[PDB]
């Protein structure tokens, strides 16, 4: 392996998944869990044959409470949804043995459209999916009803919303994690652009596979836009490895330290650990007793402080089930460590950066929201490089409902179209079993 | 007798109208005009203004009135004017119809309603949002609600400004404040009231105009973020909350994302711009925020004042400034609302259509496209042809394509109550009229005529829309003048003829039903007549805090 | 570990250590009732239940998640209770306490917090409940002097302004005022500005002198930032090892070198 | 004695300046002001034009002026006013500033000059030029020069619309018409001449300034394409060339494209805008518009006067007016230019540098950083705890704040001539000022403060970058207040420390050394004073086109 | 230097830009560790490399 470090991999209840890992066999670049699950984010359509129907009913085509009266076109197309799904099926593949894969939703409301990979391979960007996927159901709906000429265009605008009017599929009834690179606010965000509401509703609201989950995105993202390249790799993939993947339990005995804990216990706790581990060490003494720290290893270090920081997370807002402390906690978390110490926070005040802002932008009226629509393309949280977000999907994990924009009222078609996809939902094991397969490789 | 026979002979005064002959070279140049001869003074008296750099100068190139200058009348009004008066720099009417739609945003408040009782346990009652349309009413314009120390906006500078509430739910319309309501039962006859109501529902908007001198100074992507600042103000403030907490982002996320309708969407990055600005107005939104709808059941009409302010909207500011800038596209777009030429094209259309389908009398088919576009563009080249006055009133072949085709693609529209049957008939028209007069519009004219056929009922990925969503961003349209004002009123047409309360959208529809409005939504062709003769009065001027 | 909250070797960095430190008891200096403390609040009558906003936690039927479980929940999360605010002017002529040193002293000391730190104001969100447990210990120990302490969950204007006449804080709303007879800082006003109708006697301003002593501000005339060099140094230490961090390029050598190597 | 102290005794006339108590709840409110009572009493008169809709009133929400109402001087003049006197909509000189900008765009003739002659045959001269620069003249501000039957812009509105040309090389600008001659040896010191036309070489640019009225109607990506567009023009009538041919397609690409040097460039979909509006307008641009480097051998002067400018253009307009809206951010703008506070502090940190490193004396290290920023933080800080009028002035803390890293931040650049070492500093006082009051700004004010010190001197995709080059899209500064308009400072400050003619770009520093501009940009202050005593004339207004 | 960035790296990204990011990481880093930059001019290789981004 180029790097030296090795990890244990433990799952969401605390127990040993794989031991003795090399730190590589979590990297985007060599795990093959990672791979398929980023192929699968960017190939898999979420279409929704009841909105289409709906929409086309009241002539409502653009959203936002637009009807264009006299267009109306009656069609029933989710009692048709196996047909349709079949005809989908004929258009999208590019061979009976690809690996396209069509899915009925909710009793065929709704469809889940997974592209093959071969037309992923020629195309320049993800768009193309909801592109494909589109003019399939599109051509399967003309064709099945045989719709008139004149109607045809009313369906073709029920299933992508006002594009090309728009820059994107504005009022659209299908929808793709990723949203178009058209709205992306750095270059290569792709994947930082899914809504914390989302990735819990995927995970079924369970706590560590919520962060997990957010974590692989943003780290393999790092990878993406060139920030984990050369001196910073390592960084990032410890960064992954236990913040987002609970390497050796620290994350889940962080927590269960200090279940009756604060965000204080939980960083004596953290820089104890860090201390015995030979993380850290003290560096000079002040005058008045304090110990000034030093990092021994920098991006180890890092990654301990991230790792107490989503157990911070976990334990102040779990303690309140109220997700809306979570930016105060990630912001505080840091405030804390560093003084605590005078070592740098975690991501080097990027993390604690971030959640200044994104404590202004949820408790004020200049923009933001509520925490579970923030994602890594949203101008407010972009700026720490992973290390922020998967606090964001823990915290809406354990709300108990105190939200308006729950996770339910946003994401809740969402989930059940993803969470059948087993690497969406339970991302740890099955990472770990990817490690496991792979280790011996590196 | 034909519609333009009127103002042909007092443009033509004392000319044989039939004559295909005429005397030039005899005017005076630039002298025959009044309008001309008062910019040259003005140009004058501007030097020392200017520390001598050079200006506006007749000699400078082209000597223009080699030929008679031409007045222009609006269409169904008494104005009269050098098409200069029309120009949008010249006309403050053209202006302010451009700010108040920029400026002007619709929030739905539901929501916000929503979530001071769930999270807030604040119970909303008429009495609280009758107190909170007052609040916001001091708040948009630029007024101190919570803060100590806050300095203002002069009030004498944003007397535009100003914030309405309308609602679906007619029990609650009773008990709110006449001064700041909208009543759809007052301001739309029974049955469009009722058809509003019935896609409304039960629910409640408020319509936010921002001061013109902020859209002015700066743009349509303030405006949106404007009205959500002075709506989360006036929550907090009328609602005691703490001025800061959690529940405050659900507002402001409602205000700015969720339950927000804007005028226009946003550009591409080649063509960047924020959201309501011209570019981003759908051609059914632009129909909807046109009122003539609500006042007259004359289909024609009310699609031809549509056209009217869409030219005004698309070709001369968008196209003719946007897009491009200097003299400009004044008479690319005037041809499609003055001297009644377009009216007369319109009226022909619309009878042939009643006379043989009857108004809304045919479902559309091919068949019926191709009668309707070719009666119709035939009868309008034979009027180009039988009188040379006309011909040389609309002396670019743009104008007369955008003219002939607007009155067949309506004329089809009419008959079908389908807006891309529209469309496919204007295509039609165009490469007829091609055809017979081996010409048609400028180099690139046809851009959009070509592909036009094919892409009107078209399903594919962006060829395929249904019309009343297209604007000025669709792909094929993005470029070239004398079809984005027509388009504009095809989308208007089938709703006209079906006596639709709107085209694509309710809310705009209701938001623009108000006459605290600077600009006449509901006759276009007046409010630019009023601009040319200098009589309307724009908002948003710095005389009160600049020097004499 | 023995935790040491803060550097520095004034009396400054001590009392900001002090309030950090959960085994200091702060110093009870004044008595407030059950009854007046809710009324201040101004969000509910007292001896009317708490409102929830979401059914008790038993009630619901949530999946297995272990992590989940192993976080105790406070009181009024369990039962559901709607989360409330109350939200804190503090003087920067040596207000007992101060905004970060608040935050911080929160994060430390209390569970299932919701804090936002501001120039000018400083607010707590928490379950009802727990806001009121909360809240008693903040208005009647040290960290309050009526004086320079200001309740206000809107129009916090004064924290930088000079004292008034009376030596009380300015408050355009006047939530307070003197009562000359007694020398007490009375709330005739709830804290977003409904009067009360029994008003609330908060007792006594602390000295000036005292204020000197406790407070957890540096001030020139009498504890200077600039007196504190620990304090700066450590500042210092924070963003030197930030700026060498986020250039990378030294702090990882030894990982740059693994990336160059074969 | 300090710089701060005249300012502070008339506004606190007859108050002992050391005492921590006063009066307060005395003054009548509101009615304290005589700009309020103005207010109030216009917002009465507005009743009628509005109907009844409720408007400004006082006694909604907050009763102001609980506290004496401050008066502000702007700094380095002898104006003081009212706080609401310098809020971007009551100032005409704050909204001509920004216009000034927004409708200025440079393009490279060289290019044009290279069609012409070896695709057209046509020969270039100093005649040929001169010939052309008269014809823009005529057709930038809307005059026709090609076709016939134009209408045209009434130049009485657009006086302000010019072109202007300058050039490197010295004997072609020794025969071109000084009327329209931007001239470089005349306007800048030899010293900087020669800098200026070391970079420049022999090249020839335009500076074409599009009218007010225009970019008040539309916005600033209307600008290069109104240029571009009489460019076009311009070339086809002074030239003689078929008007529509191939050749002049490569004339509107180098106008639009190649050769166009914009003022500001394109915001991403979030915050859409077109070219030339403030959010692309980075540092070190902002830095080169302003002219007071040309004028001014004093570094600490040349900072400070472009702080002013960009506190206008990134904090009141940008951000409190495009990015948000209302009552906006009038006084986290002034805190930077007015009372002579920030001076105090910078001339302080200069005079520190001077004495201990010489200005431009040493290179970057963190040993020098730390050393100023510290040194220059304790005391800015001991000020606010010195004088108890002071903290009542800066009353909010992101005021404080920046002011303070500000001269931090800029002491730091006059040391190392390192624009990036002068952000570090400016990061290292925002930490240190937090922990010295347990405070700093607003909720979300230290968003970019915490990230600031490893993404300064940071190498990483969208973290490192030259602080010239840094603007109002940088990530972490694309949401708040504080920052920007001192981040120009800091970007100008080691150009200032050097004699430097430009920061960024020789091209606009030249641009805009130009008196029939009618914002001095020599000094944003004054003419910002001016505009605050309703002194400044801005250009655009529509007197000429409405009733009386 | 004509650098083809691996298809490994291509199929764990969204899009195409990872190809340019990464190359321009690689070069930035390169150029500093092999002439030793000094931490306050290695900002301006960054600029040198990839232009005005992230401002642009
Ligand atoms: C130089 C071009 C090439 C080009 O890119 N645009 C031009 C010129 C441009 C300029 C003319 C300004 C001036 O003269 O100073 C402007 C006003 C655009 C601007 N820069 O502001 C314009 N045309 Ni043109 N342009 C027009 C038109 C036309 C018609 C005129 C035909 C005729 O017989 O007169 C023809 C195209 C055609 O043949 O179809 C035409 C061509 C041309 N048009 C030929 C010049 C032809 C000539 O030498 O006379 N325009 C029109 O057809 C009517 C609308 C008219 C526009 C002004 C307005 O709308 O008020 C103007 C629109
Ligand atoms: C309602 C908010 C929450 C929010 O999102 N923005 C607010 C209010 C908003 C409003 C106030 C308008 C009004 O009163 O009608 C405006 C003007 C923005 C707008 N919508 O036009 C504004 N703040 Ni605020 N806001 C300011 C400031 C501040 C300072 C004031 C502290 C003090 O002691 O007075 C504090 C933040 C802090 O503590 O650091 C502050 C908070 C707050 N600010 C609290 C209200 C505080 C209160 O209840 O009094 N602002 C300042 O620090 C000075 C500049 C000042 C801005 C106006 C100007 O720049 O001229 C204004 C900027
Ligand atoms: C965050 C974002 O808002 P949204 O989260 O998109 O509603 C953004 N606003 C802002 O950044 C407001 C900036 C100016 C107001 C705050 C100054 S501190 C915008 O409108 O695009
Ligand atoms: O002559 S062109 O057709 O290029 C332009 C006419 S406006
Ligand atoms: O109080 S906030 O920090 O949210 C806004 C200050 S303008
Ligand atoms: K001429
Ligand atoms: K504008
Ligand atoms: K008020």
């Amino acid at each position: 392996p180029m790097y030296e470090d090795r990890i244990d991999l433990y799952g969401a209840d605390g127990k040993l998944l794989e031991e003795d890992v090399p730190l590589e066999a979590i990297s985007p670049l060599k795990n093959p869990t990672i791979a398929n699950l980023v192929s699968d984010v960017k190939r898999s359509v979420a279409v929704n044959l009841a909105g289409i129907e709906g929409s086309l009913r009241k002539a409502a085509l653009g959203g936002k409470s637009n009807f264009i009266p006299g267009r109306e076109v009656e069609l029933p197309i989710v009692e048709n949804a196996e047909a349709i799904a079949e005809k989908v099926k004929k258009l999208v593949q590019t061979s009976e043995d690809d690996d396209t894969n069509i899915r009925l939703i909710n009793n065929g409301q709704q469809i889940l459209v997974q592209v093959p990979t071969t037309r992923m391979g020629v195309a320049a960007d993800y768009t193309v999916s909801a592109l494909v996927t589109g003019a399939a159901v599109v051509q399967a709906i003309i064709d099945e009803f045989d719709v008139d000429m004149f109607d045809a265009n009313a369906v073709k605008t029920a299933v992508m919303g006002r594009y090309p009017q728009t820059v994107d599929f504005t009022g659209a009834n299908l929808s793709t994690l990723l949203g178009p690179p058209v709205l992306l606010e750095g270059l290569g965000y792709g994947l930082r652009n899914i809504m914390a509401n989302h990735v819990v509703a995927i995970t079924r609201k369970n706590t560590l596979n919520a962060s997990a989950l957010s974590s692989i995105l943003e780290q393999t993202a790092m990878f993406e836009t060139g920030d984990a390249v050369g001196a910073f790799e390592r960084m990032h993939l410890l960064g992954l490895a236990y913040q987002g993947l609970n390497a050796n339990n620290l994350l889940f005995d962080l927590v269960k330290e200090n279940g009756k804990g604060t965000v204080g216990t939980v960083i004596a706790s953290l820089v104890e650990r860090a201390v015995e581990d030979g993380v850290v060490k003290v560096a000079r003494e002040m005058n008045s007793g304090y110990k000034v720290y030093e990092p021994a290893d920098w991006a180890l270090w890092n990654a301990y402080a991230a790792t107490g920081l989503l157990a911070a997370t976990i334990v102040n807002v779990g303690a309140a089930r109220a997700a809306q402390g979570v930016a105060s906690t990630v912001l505080y978390y840091n405030d804390i460590l560093e003084y605590e110490t005078g070592l740098p926070g975690v991501d080097f005040g990027r993390a604690m950066g971030t959640a200044v802002g994104f404590s202004f932008f949820s408790h004020s009226i200049y923009g933001g929201g509520g925490p579970g629509i923030f994602h890594g393309n949203h101008v407010v949280t972009r700026h720490s490089k992973g290390f922020a977000l998967p606090c964001v999907a823990a915290a809406m994990c354990l709300d108990a409902g105190t939200q308006m924009f729950s996770v339910e009222k946003t994401s809740g078609l969402i989930g059940s179209v993803y969470s059948e996809i087993d690497y969406f939902r339970e991302p740890i094991v099955n990472v770990a079993k990817g490690a496991a397969e792979v280790k011996d490789q590196l | 007798k034909k519609l333009f026979l009127k103002a042909l002979k007092k443009k033509f005064e004392g000319e044989d109208p039939d004559e295909k002959y005429t005397n030039f070279y005899c005017f005076g140049g630039w002298e025959q005009s009044a309008r001309k001869k008062e910019f040259t003074e003005y140009a004058k008296k501007a030097a020392e203004k200017r520390g001598g750099i050079p200006f506006y100068n007749p000699d400078i190139g082209v000597p223009l009135g080699q030929r008679k200058l031409m007045a222009y009348r609006v269409s169904g009004t008494d104005a009269y004017v050098e098409g200069d008066d029309l120009h949008f720099v010249n006309n403050a009417a053209i202006q302010q119809m451009v700010d108040d739609i920029k400026r002007t945003v619709i929030v739905g408040m539901d929501t916000a309603h929503a979530v001071l009782e769930k999270r807030l346990g604040v119970e909303v009652t008429p009495e609280t949002i009758n107190e909170y349309m007052e609040a916001i009413n001091h708040a948009l314009p630029g007024g101190a609600v919570v803060q100590e120390h806050m300095v203002e906006v002069h009030p004498g500078l944003v007397e535009d400004c100003y914030a309405k509430i309308f609602t679906g739910d007619d029990n609650l319309a009773d008990e709110l404040d006449k001064r700041i309501l909208i009543d759809i039962n007052k301001e739309f006859p029974e049955e469009q009231a009722e058809q509003l109501k019935s896609y409304i529902g039960n629910r409640t908007y408020q319509v936010n105009r921002v001061p013109t001198i902020v859209v002015r100074t700066c743009d349509g992507g303030t405006v949106s973020r404007w009205s959500a600042m002075q709506i989360g103000m006036s929550f907090i403030s009328a609602y005691k909350l703490c001025a800061g907490e959690a529940a405050i982002a659900d507002f402001s996320y409602a205000a700015k994302h969720a339950d927000v309708i804007e005028m226009g969407t946003i550009m591409p990055a080649r063509r960047a711009r924020g959201p309501n600005e011209p570019g981003g107005v759908a051609f059914g939104t632009f129909a909807d925020i046109v009122q003539t709808s609500r006042v007259s059941d004359d289909p024609a009409n009310v699609s031809l004042e549509v056209i009217a302010g869409a030219a005004a909207l698309y070709d001369q500011v968008w196209l003719g400034s946007y897009m491009s800038g200097g003299v400009g596209f004044t008479q690319y777009a005037t041809a499609a609302y003055t001297d009644d030429i377009l009216d007369d094209f319109v009226y022909y259309g619309m009878e042939y259509v009643d006379d043989k389908y009857g108004i809304c009398g045919t479902k559309p088919t091919m068949d019926v496209v191709r009668d309707i576009s070719t009666e119709v563009t035939l009868y309008s080249l034979e009027q180009y042809e039988e009188y040379p006055t006309l011909l040389e009133d609309h002396f670019g072949g743009s104008q007369r394509a955008a003219v002939a085709a607007a009155a067949a693609g309506c004329s089809t529209a009419f008959a079908t109550g389908n807006s891309n049957a529209g469309i496919n008939g204007w295509y039609l028209s165009q490469i007829l009229h091609k055809e017979a007069h081996s010409r048609l519009g400028f180099y690139g004219y046809d851009l959009q005529d070509q592909c036009g056929a094919s892409n009107s009922l078209s399903i594919r990925s962006d060829e395929g829309l249904i019309h009343e969503l297209r604007g000025p961003n669709y792909p094929n349209y993005a470029m070239n003048v004398g079809h984005q004002p027509e388009y504009a009123g095809i989308a208007q047409a089938p709703h006209a003829a079906r006596g639709d309360a709107f085209c694509t959208n309710p809310l705009i529809k209701v938001a623009f039903a108000d006459k605290d409005l600077a600009f006449d939504f509901t006759s276009p062709r007046k409010s630019i007549a009023a601009g040319a003769l200098r009589e309307f009065m724009p908002e948003g001027e710095r005389d009160l805090i600049i020097p004499a | 570990y023995k935790a040491q909250y803060t550097p520095g070797e004034t009396q400054i960095a001590e009392n900001r250590r002090k309030h950090m430190d959960p085994d200091y008891e702060f110093r009870k200096l004044r008595e407030v009732s059950d009854e007046d403390l809710v009324k201040v609040l101004g969000h509910r009558n007292p001896g009317e239940s708490y409102k929830s906003v979401h059914p008790p936690l038993d009630e619901m039927d949530f999946e297995e998640d272990i992590v989940r479980d192993m976080v105790e929940p406070i009181q009024g999360a369990k039962e559901g209770v709607r989360v409330r605010y109350i939200q804190f002017a503090d003087s920067m002529y040596n207000a007992p306490a101060q905004p970060y040193d608040r935050a911080r002293t929160y994060m430390w000391r209390y569970r299932g917090v919701d804090t936002g730190t501001l120039s000018g104001r400083q607010v707590i969100e928490m379950r009802e409940l727990d806001l009121e447990g909360v809240s008693k210990e903040l208005v009647e120990t040290e960290l309050f002097d009526p004086a320079t302490t200001g309740i206000r969950g809107a129009t916090v204007h004064g924290h930088s302004l000079r004292l008034d006449e009376n030596g009380l804080m300015f408050d355009a709303l006047q939530r307070y005022v003197f009562d000359e007879e007694k020398g007490h800082v009375v709330y005739v006003k709830d804290q977003v500005g409904r009067p009360l109708d029994e008003p609330v006697d908060m007792g006594q301003p602390l000295g000036e002198d005292e204020l000197k002593k406790i407070t957890t501000i540096y001030r020139k005339d009498n504890i200077a930032m600039r007196d504190d060099k620990e304090a700066i140094e450590v500042v210092e230490n924070i963003h030197t090892g930030r700026t060498l961090g986020g250039f990378g390029m030294d702090v990882f050598k030894d990982d740059l070198r693994k990336r160059l190597g074969d």
